[PDB]
This record gives structure tokens, C-alpha cells and sequence, in this order.
């Protein structure tokens, strides 16, 4: 890195600073005083102080991206969130009134929701007892559960079986599926669950 | 030829060739008989048509040389 | 005409960004005389240059004429998001430039592309090891 | 309906309905916009079940002319030039608006970029063997033709006769549907009939039998490239195209009795840049002197307050879904973002 | 693709200009590279190339 | 006492190649055009094919000067990559250093 170790990285988030001084303690007054003697990294060109910044969707846009080429991983994000926002109104026009309350159009509440059902909550880790290695059921932590959710999602929507398909069309419908729990994606973490229930005799290898 | 010229002229152009088409056939529409040249392209509003379109083709093109020659035009075609 | 502004400059990587910001205005930005939506086509780009003014609250209160040269366009819009933050730190309270400073608006970017080296594929790729 | 008005008759807007949307009812968009509407505009009206179009100065001034047009005079030429995504076609679409509610006869070139480019079919042909017919492009153009002025092409009889081939011929006297239909039935024909149909509106219209409207978008395409090639893989001129080399003809005022009004468009034109807006940059020196003397009309960015109405446009049909959208501070990004654009705009807002 | 008045300014320059005033092809052109030059092995560096 | 045989033949041939240089351009031009008769081409091609072979410069081939190695020589100081470092690591090559950057 071109930063040195004594370089912190920014806060970038407007209510953080226009906090009033009463409401601070006096352990966030300190942070407070301490970074005015601190040097802060640039804010990278990814984030910034927008009301419309999703970091979960930053970040599934960059793990979209293919040989740095941004400009089109956008692209095809904002197209999906399009998709799934006209495939919500259509929907919802010809719904009945009763059927129309159940109905979401927020397509980043869909996005959201979606990634969160295709979480794996337990997983299988390689653990060595006795010169052999095991496939031991194992807590996956926070971040593990979400990346491995993008991963999933994204891995499904690049496979062949697929045909002529364009990304934003392929994306918006695996989307909605594990929006209410179908799909490939929810298939793959239970069968995560399953293998992982499978090795429930190996569970006391663990030491954690 | 007119290719070869290297600054816009006026006098024998498409310019003038089709205003002045244009001005006959308005004079007809209205049934009048005053087609002289000499009197039609001596009038004020063809030094400003004229002013206009030399400023067009010499000179870089812009909104306010866009919005000249719209004036000029639309007095010679009586459009208000 | 007697209107207050300021001037600073801006780098990064390989673009020089200079830009005027004035203490009143309507918002307008203007690139190499060219209106910023339309000289930044991409909204990356201009999300940057409205990182500055939106941190401290300030769209739509000034005009902005900057110039650049070198570069990318993600550098070109780097370089002129530094070179109107500091700028803009003339128009601000004093508490309100150092929470500019902490958001990462005021350092320049050190990163900087690395030499290839010779006997390697690049910066730090190797060749690959030949299978023994 | 702060941002929508009750009259939703063209004839009747005025400066008053500036920045408020007027409704077009389903029943126009099938007869009147069988084509001509931008894509994306397209989509929203599938999406917010309705055709909704904003009433600005550029549609009003042009407004302001047609009504006062002096059918006596030759054919005026209107062109609307501005930057991209400005609202340069839905203006025009608001005009013919206008002119298909007055009972003119409507002809709509959608995009005459598409008749330079991307040509799988171009044959060459036989009425004239050094130009090229281009019968899928004709054909299509036909189709949407008889939909506008369908109850238009009975009145209107031919005064000629045209041979098609050795055994058909189309008659003195016969309608000009049945001009319009040997072209659609027989794509070979399509080309020709383009041809015959374009000839016959520009005779008739001068003799008082009806008021016409030539709207062309994209006019710019009539006197610059092309991008299609001859079996010698050379390339190809529009003035060897004769769906290009007839509406040229409609663009001299050499008639009366209608008007003229026309539409600037980088994209999809050939061989010019991207910023290119202003009427010498994209018709060239031939284009220019084609429509010198004409009537520019400029097209720019939403003003404050048609910014402000299209955000209630969209917040009162649901489609921002972003709760912060609906703030201030959201609607200070947006404006920034776009910088008043109204198809910058409307991009964003299609994923928020 | 040149008009007959710049065909013939373009024979006027290059008659002033000391330039080939007949229409030469690229071929017959080296002709008037091989003598506008020395050879390759009439320069210092080749045949002084050792000392 | 040239540095060896080889180095030997190529000083022939550059000398050689010299003598000739101007009789080798002058039939050459009239080969390289499509003004003149084919009937005269063909005779300049055999004049010039009938020429020495050592008088043909694509024969020449730059060697080091003091080793007369025949590759990884550097045309602005007709050394050998050996020589060469040899002189600039000992500081004896004016304004030649080490790269680092
Ligand atoms: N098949 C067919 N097409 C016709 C006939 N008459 C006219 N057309 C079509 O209508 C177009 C316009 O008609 P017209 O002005 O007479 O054409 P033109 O003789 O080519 N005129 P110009 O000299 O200006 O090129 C023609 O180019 C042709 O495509 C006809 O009898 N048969
Ligand atoms: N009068 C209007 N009413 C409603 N929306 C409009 C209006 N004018 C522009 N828009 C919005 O802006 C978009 C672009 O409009 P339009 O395609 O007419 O612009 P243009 O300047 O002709 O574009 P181009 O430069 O690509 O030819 C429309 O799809 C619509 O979302
Ligand atoms: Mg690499
Ligand atoms: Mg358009
Ligand atoms: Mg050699």
C-alpha cells in the first residue's frame, strides 16, 4: 500500500458529524478529538455521501464486474432493478385490491430480501483430527453468510443453461424466485443444510 | 467551383437561389405582379437574411448565430 | 464584476484538474467549457463531482469552471473532486473543513500505477512457474 | 394533479399549461402513434398504464405557428434541434398531436436514421436501375401509414396510372389505399408504392384537398452517410436510395397548403460525434442548403418548474420507490445528477 | 477527388515547390527516395563501423 | 589483427559493399519502377545479380568491435552487452548510471 500505517480510513456519513456535542459521551468525545491529529485516506470513487448509496448492492455490482469494466456492471445492475420494478407494477395493476397490499414494487427492498433467503446459516469447514481431514458442520460468520449468498446468485444467473438470455432479464427473475423462497439459489442453500446435517456426527470436532 | 472557395459567398448560392424562389412564390399567393429581382433582394429584411446566413457558414456556429438567423427568416416569411 | 471566488488545483493518477469555485451561484459546473453532465457521460463521474457539495450541504449554491488535462475519466473526475473541495473550503466554517478533511475529500490519492518489473509478467504478476 | 391539467385537447394549451402533463387517451395512441414515440416512452406508458405528456414552451411556440399558417404560402419547414435526450421528438410528437386532432393528413417518418443502416434486403430497382428499393423498411412504414389516416385514404384518388407489372396496374381514379395495399401485399412493390404515395400527397395538398403534415425525425439522415454496401462492398450514397431520394422531395417548398416540421437526432446517426446538436453539425453543408430558409426551434433541459412537476408526475403514479426520493435532499440529487435533463432523468428514476 | 481548379493548384505548388510534377504511382516513387538519400553502405556508421 | 576471422569477412564486406554502393543504386532505380520497358528491367536485373555477392549489404552484419560477438550488440555503441557493462559498471561511460525507479 502507498498509505502509510499511520493513515486512517474515512467516515463518510453526513449525521456522524452534525451530531450536536451534548448528545456525545465522553469516549466519542475523544475519537472526536484524536482524529483531528490523524491522517484520513481519499475517499475512494466508489462511495459517497449519497441518500441513494447501497453498500449491499455495491458491493454485488462489483462482484458482477469482469475485467475492471464497471461502466457495465452498472449498467446491468440498474437495468435489473428496472426489470424487477416493472415486473412488480405489472403485477400490481393486475392484482385485485385485497392481492395489491401484499405486492412489493420496491425493487431494493426485493434485492434485499431475496439475498437474505439464500443466506446459509451453517456450512462445512475442513477440520484435522488424527491425521485426516473431515468435513465438520461449522457456524458461518456474518460476512461468509452474505458473500456466499452474492456468490450463489451471481454463479446461477452465468450458467450455460441459460440460453441467449440477457443478464438484467436473468438476474430479475432469480431474484423474485428467492424473493418467495424458489428458485435454484434457495435449492443450493439447502442442499448446503443438507450435506451439513448429513456430517452432524462430526459437529464435535469443532473447538470454537 | 463553390467547393473550392475557401470563404462563403452570398451572390449566386442555394442561399439565394431558394429565398428567392420562395419570395415569388409568395407574391403569387397573393396575386401580385411586382416580381422584379432588383426589388425583392433590395429590401432590409434580405441584408438581415443575407447578414445571417454569411454568419453561419464563416463563422463558428453557436445558439445566438442560430437564433439570428431566425428572426431574419421569419420576417421574410411573414411568420409571427 | 467584483464576484468572490476561490481557486485550488487537484491530482490524481496522471490528471491535473485546476478549478474556480464561486462563493454564489446556481449550481452550474462547467469542464474545458463544456456543461458536466455532458463532458462526464457517466454517472460515476458525476457522482463524484457532487461528493463535495452534498457533504456539506451546499447544492445548487455555487458555479464551478474547472479544467483538466491527463488521465482517465475516472481520474479527470477524481482530480476535480479534490481540486473543488479545497476550493470550497473557503466558502465552509472551520469545524465544517475538517469534517471534509475526515471524510477523505482533501488528500490527494497516492495510488499510482506500479513499474513492471523485468523478469515478471507485470507489477507483481510472475511468470509461471514451469511445471517440474 | 398538481402536475397534470384537465384539457387534454392540443388545440387548446397555452402558456398557462406550461410544466403540467395533458392525458392522450388509448384511442389516439393506437390511430395517431402507431410509431414515432421514443422506446422509453414507450415502456412508461405500459408501466403507469396511461400516455401522459408534459406541455413546454418549444411544442407551444411551434403550436403557435401551425395555427396561424397561411395555407396559400409554401410549406414552411420547422426543424427542432437541441442536446440529446432534451424532449426534441415528444415535442414533435405533441405537434402531430395537434394536426391529427384538425383532421391533416399525418406523414410520420418515425426515424430516418433506420433507412441508411442495418439493411439485410436491398434490392435493386426496376423503375430506376441505378437506385436501390428497401422493401422490409417500406413495407413497415406502409403498415403504420394506413393506420394513422386509415379513414383518409378513400376520399383521396390517385390521378394517374401506375404500372406495377406486366398483368397489375392501379388505375386513374382508384383510391390511394390501393396504392398503399399493393405495397403491403407485394414487399417488392412496398419501395414504389412509398414512392407514389409521397407523390400524390404533394400533389393533392396543393390542389385544396386537404391540409398535410410531413414530420420527419431524424431529418438530419437524408443528406449524409450511409452505412449500407454494394455487392462490390462499396459504399452506398442516399441519394441512391429511393425511399431517401423521394423524401428529399417532400422537404422543398415547392408546395402548399401544410407545413413542414422536422427533428434534429445524434443518436443513431452515422459518423458524428457525441456533443454534435446544432443544425449546420449534423445536416452538413447539403443539409443545410436543402432546408435554407427554415425556422429552427430550440429544445433545452427542464426549467425549475418543469423539473419540479415531473417529480410529482412520477411520485403520484408510485414510481419512485426509494424512500428518499420524496425529500429535499433527495430531490437536490436528482436534479444534480441530471443536471435538469429530461432523459438523464427519467434513467434515473426507472431504478430508484 | 479533387476539382479541376485544385488539380491544376496542386501541379502549380508542386512545380514551385520542387516536387515530382508528373502522376507518379507508389512504385515508381522509390525511384526518387533511392537518390534523395545516401545508400546504407555509404554511410559513416557502416563502413567506418569498425575501428 | 582483427579480433577473428569472422570480424575479418565482415570487414571485406563492408568494404566491398562501399566500392560498389553507387553502381548497386543506380541499376537498382531502374528496377524499381514501372515507368521503364520490362525488356530493360530484366537486363538491370541481371546486371545486378551478376555483381559480387559481398558487394550486397544485407550481408553486413553489425558485431561488437571489440569482441566481434554478432548479437546482443547496442547500435549506438557497437559493444556487446558484456563490453559494454563491463565499461559503464567500472563509471568509464560518460553520463551512463544504473536504472532504478
Ligand atoms: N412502380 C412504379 N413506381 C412509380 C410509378 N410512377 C412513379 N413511381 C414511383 O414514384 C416515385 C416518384 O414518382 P416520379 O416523381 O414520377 O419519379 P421520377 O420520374 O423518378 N422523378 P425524378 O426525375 O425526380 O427522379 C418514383 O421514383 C417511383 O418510385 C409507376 O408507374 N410505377
Ligand atoms: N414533453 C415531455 N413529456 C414527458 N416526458 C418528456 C417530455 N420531453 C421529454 N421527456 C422525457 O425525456 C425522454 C427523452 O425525450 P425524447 O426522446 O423526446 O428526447 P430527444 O431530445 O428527442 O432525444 P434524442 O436526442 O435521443 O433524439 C422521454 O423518454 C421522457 O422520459
Ligand atoms: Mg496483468
Ligand atoms: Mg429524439
Ligand atoms: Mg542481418
Amino acid at each position: 500500500s502507498r498509505y502509510s500505517p499511520e493513515f486512517k480510513d474515512p467516515l463518510i456519513d453526513k449525521e456522524y458529524y452534525r451530531k450536536p456535542v451534548e448528545e456525545l459521551t465522553e469516549e466519542e468525545k475523544y475519537v472526536r478529538e484524536l482524529k483531528k491529529t490523524q491522517l484520513i485516506k481519499a475517499a475512494p470513487a466508489g462511495k459517497t455521501s449519497s441518500v441513494f448509496e447501497d453498500p449491499v448492492i455495491s458491493k454485488f455490482t462489483n462482484m458482477m464486474m469482469i475485467g475492471g469494466n464497471k461502466v457495465l456492471a452498472r449498467s446491468l445492475m440498474i437495468q435489473t432493478l428496472e426489470a424487477v420494478k416493472r415486473k412488480q407494477f405489472e403485477k400490481y395493476h393486475a392484482a385485485s385490491a385485497e392481492e395489491q397490499a401484499t405486492i412489493e414494487r420496491n425493487p431494493y427492498t426485493i434485492f434485499h430480501q431475496a439475498l437474505k433467503n439464500c443466506e446459509p446459516m451453517i456450512g462445512l469447514v475442513p477440520i484435522l483430527k488424527g491425521g485426516r481431514f473431515y468435513q465438520v458442520p461449522v457456524p458461518l460468520p456474518d460476512r461468509r453468510r452474505r458473500f456466499l449468498a452474492m456468490k450463489w446468485m451471481i454463479t446461477e444467473c452465468r450458467d450455460k443453461k441459460h440460453q441467449r438470455t440477457l443478464m438484467p432479464e436473468k438476474l430479475s427473475h432469480k431474484l423474485l424466485e428467492a424473493f418467495h423462497n424458489q428458485g435454484p439459489v434457495i435449492k443450493r442453500k439447502h442442499d448446503l443444510h443438507k450435506m451439513a446435517e448429513a456430517n452432524r456426527a462430526l459437529a464435535h470436532y469443532r473447538w470454537w | 467551383t463553390e467547393a473550392d472557395m475557401e470563404e462563403y459567398i452570398w451572390e449566386n448560392s442555394s442561399s439565394e437561389r431558394n429565398i428567392l424562389e420562395t419570395l415569388l412564390q409568395m407574391k403569387a399567393a397573393e396575386k401580385n405582379m411586382e416580381i422584379n429581382k432588383e426589388e425583392l433582394l433590395g429590401t432590409k429584411e434580405i441584408e438581415e437574411y443575407k447578414k445571417s446566413v454569411v454568419s453561419l457558414k464563416n463563422e463558428e456556429e453557436n445558439e445566438n448565430s442560430i437564433s439570428q438567423y431566425k428572426e431574419s427568416v421569419k420576417r421574410l416569411l411573414n411568420v409571427t | 464584476q467584483g464576484m468572490a471566488f476561490s481557486k485550488s488545483e487537484g491530482k490524481r493518477k496522471t490528471a491535473k484538474a485546476e478549478a474556480i469555485v464561486y462563493k454564489h451561484g446556481s449550481g452550474r459546473i462547467k469542464v474545458n467549457g463544456i456543461d458536466y453532465q455532458l463532458y462526464f457521460p457517466i454517472t460515476q463521474d458525476r457522482e463524484q463531482l457532487m461528493f463535495p457539495f452534498h457533504f456539506v450541504d451546499r447544492l445548487g449554491k455555487h458555479d464551478v469552471t474547472c479544467t483538466v488535462s491527463g488521465g482517465g475519466r475516472s481520474a479527470q473526475a477524481g482530480a476535480i473532486r479534490l481540486a473543488m473541495a479545497k476550493a470550497l473550503c473557503s466558502f465552509v466554517t472551520e469545524d465544517e473543513v475538517e469534517w471534509m478533511r475526515q471524510a477523505g475529500l482533501l488528500t490527494t490519492d497516492p495510488r499510482v500505477r506500479e513499474r513492471k518489473k523485468p523478469g515478471q509478467e507485470g507489477a507483481r504478476r510472475k511468470f509461471t512457474w514451469k511445471k517440474r | 394533479a398538481i402536475s397534470r391539467t384537465n384539457e387534454n385537447d392540443p388545440a387548446k394549451h397555452g402558456d398557462q399549461h406550461e410544466g403540467q402533463h395533458y392525458n392522450i387517451s388509448p384511442q389516439d395512441l393506437e390511430t395517431v402513434f402507431p410509431h414515432g414515440l421514443p422506446p422509453r416512452f414507450v415502456m412508461q406508458v405500459k408501466t403507469f398504464s396511461e400516455a401522459c405528456l408534459m406541455v413546454r414552451k418549444p411544442a407551444l411556440e411551434l403550436l403557435h405557428y401551425l395555427k396561424n399558417t397561411s395555407f396559400a404560402y409554401p410549406a414552411i419547414r420547422y426543424l427542432l434541434y437541441g442536446e440529446k435526450g432534451t424532449g426534441k421528438t415528444l415535442s414533435l410528437c405533441h405537434v402531430i398531436h395537434f394536426c391529427a386532432k384538425q383532421d391533416w393528413l399525418i406523414l410520420h417518418i418515425p426515424d430516418a436514421h433506420l433507412w441508411v443502416k442495418n439493411c439485410r434486403d436491398l434490392l435493386q430497382s426496376s423503375y430506376n436501375k441505378q437506385r436501390f428499393d428497401q422493401p422490409l423498411e417500406a413495407s413497415t412504414w406502409l403498415k403504420n401509414f394506413k393506420t394513422t389516416n386509415e379513414r383518409f385514404l378513400n376520399q383521396i384518388k390517385v390521378q394517374e396510372k401506375y404500372v406495377w407489372n406486366k398483368r397489375e396496374s392501379t388505375e386513374k381514379g382508384s383510391p390511394l389505399g390501393e396504392v398503399v395495399e399493393q405495397g403491403i401485399t407485394r414487399v417488392r412493390n412496398a419501395t414504389d408504392a412509398v414512392g407514389i404515395v409521397l407523390k400524390e400527397l404533394k400533389r393533392q395538398s396543393s390542389l385544396g384537398m386537404f391540409h398535410l403534415l410531413v414530420a420527419v425525425d431524424g431529418i438530419n439522415a437524408l443528406w449524409g452517410r450511409t452505412t449500407l454496401k454494394r455487392e462490390d462492398k462499396s459504399p452506398i450514397a442516399p441519394e441512391e436510395l429511393a425511399l431517401v431520394h423521394n423524401l428529399r422531395k417532400m422537404m422543398k417548398n415547392d408546395w402548399h397548403g401544410g407545413a413542414i416540421v422536422s427533428a434534429l437526432s445524434q443518436t443513431g446517426s452515422l459518423f458524428k460525434p457525441r456533443k454534435a446538436y446544432l443544425p449546420q453539425e449534423l445536416l452538413g453543408k447539403e443539409g443545410f442548403d436543402a432546408l435554407d430558409p427554415f425556422i429552427p426551434i430550440l429544445v433545452s433541459n427542464y426549467n425549475p418548474k418543469e423539473f419540479e412537476s415531473c417529480i410529482q408526475y412520477y411520485l403520484e403514479n408510485n414510481w419512485l420507490q426509494h424512500e428518499k426520493a420524496p425529500t429535499e435532499e433527495g430531490k437536490k440529487e436528482l436534479l444534480f445528477l441530471s443536471n435538469a435533463n429530461p432523459s438523464l432523468l427519467e434513467r434515473h428514476c426507472a431504478y430508484l | 477527388s479533387l476539382s479541376e481548379y485544385a488539380f491544376r493548384m496542386s501541379r502549380l505548388s508542386a512545380r514551385l515547390f520542387g516536387e515530382v510534377t508528373r502522376p507518379t504511382n507508389s512504385k515508381s516513387m522509390k525511384v526518387v527516395k533511392l537518390f534523395s538519400e545516401l545508400p546504407l553502405a555509404k554511410k559513416k556508421e557502416t563502413y567506418d563501423w569498425y575501428p | 589483427h582483427y579480433v577473428d576471422w569472422r570480424m575479418w569477412r565482415d570487414v571485406k564486406r563492408r568494404k566491398m559493399a562501399y566500392e560498389y554502393a553507387d553502381e548497386r543504386l543506380r541499376i537498382n532505380s531502374l528496377r524499381k519502377n514501372t515507368i521503364l520497358p520490362k525488356i530493360l528491367q530484366d537486363v538491370a536485373d541481371e546486371e545486378i545479380a551478376a555483381l559480387p555477392r559481398d558487394s550486397c549489404p544485407v550481408r553486413i552484419r553489425n558485431r561488437c568491435v571489440m569482441t566481434s560477438r554478432p548479437r546482443g550488440v547496442k547500435r549506438r555503441w557497437r559493444l556487446s552487452r558484456i563490453v559494454f557493462r563491463h565499461l559503464a559498471d567500472h563509471g568509464q561511460l560518460s553520463g551512463i548510471q544504473r536504472a532504478t525507479w
